[PDB]
């Protein structure tokens, strides 16, 4: 699911469920950022 | 070289653009001759209304070139009529030095939609050879330098020249030298138990937040004593010096609390100069508290620059206990960091 | 099988225009306060017309 | 009645224009007498194709009260050290009118100027020293 | 001329590029004898009246 969110975040941040996750579950967004950090985006 | 009774100094202004342009996986040019790879538009700080772009044809533009790499420079937007310039291209090799450098000796004129360059720039076999290393890891790196000429101007240094010395406008130094004298101060002003004898007239003149606070039901009774506790005297005297003299020379040593006070007082110039001070001090260990102060003080540009710092140093900034504390205390900052590092970058 | 796609330009600009600072306050604020005409410390009547200053 | 004038052009290798163009300087005089205004019109290319490859330099009188002015001018170029070099002097007291120029068309070869070993173009800057005698 | 009508009018076809102190003209504008002949009427009252566009 973390991989899927990293893949399809272009709509997930628009959907309201991600906002609920941001509000209530800070650690989930932190762990998704940690996976997104050292993977699938380090070229720039 | 004797002394001249009159001299003149003719100054043709020149500005320099410097540009890098890297194509990944170049062997997948993916098409035949005539095709073009435009670059993103680029400029410098001044005037920033002239926008240039690169056109590179991987195959031959013409039937005479064919097995040739061709590049051109194209000017897309000109607020003036015409701009004269010289360009110089060079392919960076595997190590990074400039090779195959070709330039136009002529200061070509430029209009919107007009493009100039080298069709016969570098041989295709010479590029595609691996021994010269002109294509390291199928990455093509192009460095262009653009030199734009402007109008000449003469300062006319002929002598006798109104030979009295003209001082500049003296609003700043005259107001600055009155603080140590402490004259014309109608009221008192104490911060954190320390007295700083200043008056409300020039403060009301030079800070609209404070003046709007002054006219509303405080000057009738508590004009003489005003309660300020948000800053220490070392920040308050620096802000008072900035108000009177117009500058804050003691910036680097206390840039952070000066920025906090400036965010409190909506002093945009003080905020941006403290942000300029702190941008060069971006570091792995301090990035988390830098982000926290930027978010609290709504410095969007500093937030973006720190986001870029975290993007460039994501290998080590995350495991810092400061960033862990920022995670545990500020979910929104981590959410925005994820949004920027995901949507914009990839 | 390798499918190629339309390329995209990242469009970086190091140091760009920095923060694009607003107008100065060295002597503008004098003029802004005079336009707002507040803190009327005195009323000097000279040749009939009235002028205010500090 | 000796005027002296040290005129400096920077980034001259960006002469910025083609054959037969002009670059005017500032109008100058001395504190005495001060109503005879002069300006150097230099041409980075040749003025004419008959004598191409030349830095044709002229002296042009813009403001004059009288009908004519008799003057002798001497042009010179300072090198990297700063001494007077290529001192070309007009032997005659040439007559000047409002809107009239005199000078040396075959003043100096451009190829002779462009040698970096000669030191006649230091830091892409050229300094012209002109001495004018009005009789 | 004496009647004031245009005579010996000519123009350069190109749009010339002028700079600070650059001159462009016709060196061979008119025959001096054609000007000086009184019968042509081009020098009325010893007055040369010129027009420029």
């Amino acid at each position: 699911a973390v991989d899927f969110i990293n893949y399809h975040a272009s709509d997930v941040l628009e959907t309201s469920g991600w906002k609920s996750m941001v509000v209530s579950h800070p650690h989930l967004v932190a762990e998704a950022y940690r996976s997104l950090a050292s993977a699938q985006c380090p070229f720039l | 070289g004797p002394v001249a009774e009159s001299w003149c100094y003719t100054q043709i202004k020149v500005v320099k653009f410097s540009y890098m342009w890297t194509i990944n996986n170049f062997s997948f040019c993916r098409e035949e001759m005539g095709e073009v790879i435009k670059s993103s538009t680029f400029s410098s700080g001044a005037n920033d209304k002239l926008k240039w772009c690169l056109r590179v044809n991987p195959k031959g533009l013409d039937e005479e070139s064919k097995d040739y790499l061709s590049l051109y420079l194209l000017l897309v937007s000109c607020p003036k009529s015409e701009v004269r310039a010289k360009f110089k291209f060079s392919i960076l090799n595997a190590k990074g030095e400039e090779t195959k450098a070709m330039e136009s000796q002529r200061a070509y004129r430029f209009v919107q939609g007009k493009d100039w360059g080298f069709k016969k720039f570098i041989r295709r076999d010479f590029l595609l050879d691996e021994a010269n290393g002109l294509l390291p890891d199928d990455k093509l790196t192009l460095f262009c330098e653009v030199s734009v000429v402007q109008d000449s101007v003469n300062i006319s240094g002929q002598n006798t020249m109104n030979m009295v010395k003209v001082p500049e406008c003296r609003l700043a130094d005259e107001l600055g030298g009155l603080w140590e004298n402490s004259r014309f101060t109608d009221c008192c002003l104490c911060v954190a138990g320390q007295e700083f004898q200043a008056h409300k007239a020039i403060l009301a003149a030079r800070s609209p937040v404070f003046s709007a606070m002054f006219e509303h039901e405080m000057e009738e009774s508590k004009k003489n004593r005003v309660e300020i506790n948000d800053v220490e005297p070392e920040v308050f005297k620096e802000m008072m010096c900035f108000i009177y003299t117009g500058k804050a020379p003691n910036l680097d040593k206390m840039a952070d609390d000066l920025l906090a006070a400036a965010d409190k007082y909506a002093l945009e110039r003080l905020k941006v100069m403290c942000e300029d001070a702190l941008c060069s001090n971006l570091s792995v260990e301090n990035a988390a508290e830098i982000l926290i102060l930027a978010d609290l003080h709504s410095a969007d540009q500093l937030k973006t620059q720190a986001v870029d710092f975290i993007n460039y140093h994501a290998s080590d900034v995350l495991e810092t206990s400061g960033w862990k504390s920022m995670v545990v205390s500020h979910p929104h900052l981590v959410a925005e960091a994820y949004r920027s590092l995901a949507s914009a970058q990839c």
